[PDB]
């Protein structure tokens, strides 16, 4: 998980 | 009554205090909805002085991560004033709405405790302590963005005069109370600050409270069943003898090992969830190094974390004077 933010 | 008509209508209820109510409404000059706070405080001379004290930090204040004043609407006179609008930007949630129906992922959890962290570096920075943190006074709205709110309880820092007896009486939010204040603590110190934080990333790794206290000491006894009997070096700061004598009179019990709390959260969260819910309000980690902990790697950027440009250094009736003065800039 490489959530953008 | 919600008087805000110039320019502000359609309002829809938000929440309420012992003094006041949050509503939106649609911005007929920006187009946008914002958040407005009608506040009614002049009967009661504490409303009266939280009101004054937020309103003088929050227009002090300029932080991507604390929730601004846009406008202030009250009559043009003192005595025809009897209630107060504050406008602010409109925020979908709070991070207690958001704990009581959903989990956050890993990466919420740490962008979240980051964003509160770089808030609260530029409070400590001017020398104001908040003094109740907890997930209703974080503000989020769709895109994740999250703004400290609520400073009506807010002070100066004073380490000075911290020092008070056992048991006294405390305003702020029960479950995220130090245990210092319980034995020994006025709240007058920034490590305050840092407990509630740490009570809060407990709260966002489980969806509740870790010390969900009943009254007064039962909160004490919540903190001390999972952190264990403070050490031999931490009873050192602890020289008042009631205090001292009644940690003294518990029972040993051994420390409840986080990961056994919170199973499934990061091992980095969870080390840093140790260093801000330290017993010890000496040894407790402080907001620049917290920024700087391993588990806020990705996010930590201290040039991009600003501090404030300057430390911020009476009868009811004499207060709604000073609340006339402070919102007399936005007049036309
Ligand atoms: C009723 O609020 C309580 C508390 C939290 N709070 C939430 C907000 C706030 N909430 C949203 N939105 C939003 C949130 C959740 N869902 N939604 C939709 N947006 C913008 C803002 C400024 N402001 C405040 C605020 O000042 N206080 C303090 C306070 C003290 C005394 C009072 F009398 C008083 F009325 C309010």
């Amino acid at each position: 998980a490489a959530l953008a933010f | 009554v919600f008087d805000v008509g110039p320019r502000y209508t359609n309002l829809s209820y938000i929440g309420e205090g012992a003094y006041g109510m949050v509503c939106s409404a649609y911005d007929n000059l920006n187009k946008v909805r914002v958040a407005i706070k009608k506040i009614s405080p002049f009967e009661h001379q504490t409303y009266c002085q939280r009101t004054l004290r937020e309103i003088k930090i929050l227009l002090r204040f300029r932080h991507e991560n604390i929730i601004g004043i846009n406008d202030i609407i009250r009559a043009p006179t003192i005595e025809q004033m009897k209630d107060v609008y504050i406008v602010q930007d409109l925020m979908e949630t709070d991070l207690y709405k958001l704990l009581k129906t959903q989990h956050l992922s890993n990466d919420h959890i740490c962008y979240f405790l980051y964003q509160i962290l770089r808030g609260l570096k530029y409070i400590h920075s001017a020398n104001v302590l908040h003094r109740d943190l907890k997930p209703s006074n974080l503000l989020l709205n769709t895109t994740c963005d999250l703004k400290i709110c609520d400073f009506g309880l807010a002070r100066v820092a004073d380490p000075d005069h911290d020092h008070t007896g056992f048991l006294t009486e405390y305003v702020a939010t029960r479950w995220y109370r130090a245990p210092e204040i319980m034995l020994n603590s006025k709240g007058y110190t920034k490590s305050i600050d840092i407990w509630s934080v740490g009570c809060i990333l407990a709260e966002m790794l489980s969806n509740r409270p870790i010390f969900p206290g009943k009254h007064y000491l039962d909160q004490l006894n919540h903190i001390l069943g999972i952190l264990g009997s403070p050490s031999q070096e931490d009873l050192n700061c602890i020289i008042n003898l009631k205090a001292r004598n009644y940690l003294l009179s518990l029972p040993h019990k051994n420390k409840v090992p986080w990961n056994r709390l919170f199973p499934n959260a990061d091992s980095k969260a969870l080390d840093l969830l140790d260093k801000m819910l330290t017993f010890n309000p000496h040894k407790r980690i402080e907001v620049e190094q917290a920024l700087a902990h391993p588990y806020l790697e990705q996010y930590y950027d201290p040039s991009d974390e600003p501090i404030a440009e300057a430390p911020f250094k009476l009868p009811k009736e004499k207060l709604k004077e000073l609340i006339f003065e402070e919102t007399a800039r936005f007049q036309p």
